[PDB]
């Protein structure tokens, strides 16, 4: 879950 | 009427920068603006597709800010998913145009308040089109921009936070430096730093409602898949 936001927050 | 410190001028530079730089079409949104033509799942469609930048604009937004990038991701995806409609709303209110009335989304479309209340905001296109109408006289700069949509994103009060007191910590400078630079400014409007406060509680009323709305009613396939994950 939140798996987009993560990758675009990790880069 | 303390003004900025010199550590605050940096944090100033910083955010500043951080805004502009994720800021849509930066000055040319007037020029560049398109005029678009229950709930109109058509219009939603076409809202649902534009709403995906927008977004990633705030990510970016945060990702500039070194003291966001200090947190753990687990804390730095509620912090987003809290303030990203909040942003949102406060970047289109300040484009708020009264001769057309219209606020510019993306930097380069404008909508009516009828046109977002049918793109299925309801009445949060009513609360986004007053707060740009009462922004009109506060002549906000980007600085004053920036630095709201920091106090916003360094919410320590969003549910689920682990380093609630740091975050907390943040927002404490984000609003003494914003205090002493409204100071420095010196706007032609009486109790400026108290009606800027109540600006703050507009914002965080449309990031519950809009919250709200989204687990209401409402199939999510036709739902751009960020947007889901922000609510
Ligand atoms: C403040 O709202 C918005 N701002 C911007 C934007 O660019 N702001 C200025 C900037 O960042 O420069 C957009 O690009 C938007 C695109 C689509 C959109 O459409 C919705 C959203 C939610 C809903 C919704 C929410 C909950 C429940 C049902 C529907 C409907 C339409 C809303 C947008």
């Amino acid at each position: 879950e939140n798996a987009l936001l993560r990758y675009l927050l990790d880069k | 009427k303390p003004e900025p410190t010199d550590e605050e001028w940096e944090l100033i530079k910083t955010v500043t920068e951080a805004h502009v730089a994720t800021n849509a079409q930066g000055s040319h949104w007037k020029q560049k603006r398109k005029f678009l033509p229950k709930v109109d799942l058509e219009a939603f469609s076409h809202f649902t597709k534009i709403i995906t930048p927008a977004i990633t604009r705030v990510v970016d937004f945060a990702k500039k800010l070194p003291m966001f990038c200090e947190l753990p991701c687990e804390d730095q995806i509620i912090l987003l998913k809290g303030c990203c409609m909040e942003i949102m709303s406060l970047r289109a209110a300040v484009r708020y145009d009264p001769e057309s009335e219209t606020l510019t989304l993306n930097g380069e479309m404008a909508v009516t308040r009828g046109q977002l209340k049918n793109g299925g905001l309801g009445v949060v296109s009513d609360a986004i089109f007053d707060l740009g109408m009462s922004l009109s006289s506060f002549n906000l700069d980007d600085t004053e921009v920036a630095l709201l949509q920091a106090v916003l994103l360094m919410s320590s009060d969003r549910p689920g936070l682990a380093c609630v007191e740091r975050i907390e910590k943040y927002q404490d400078s984000f609003l003494l430096a914003f205090e002493h630079y409204i100071n420095y400014r010196k706007h032609h409007v009486t109790h400026f730093w108290p009606k800027l406060l109540m600006k703050v509680t507009d914002l965080r009323m449309i990031g519950a409602c809009h919250a709200s709305r989204f687990l209401h009613m409402k199939p999510t396939e036709l739902f751009p898949p960020l947007f889901l994950e922000v609510f």
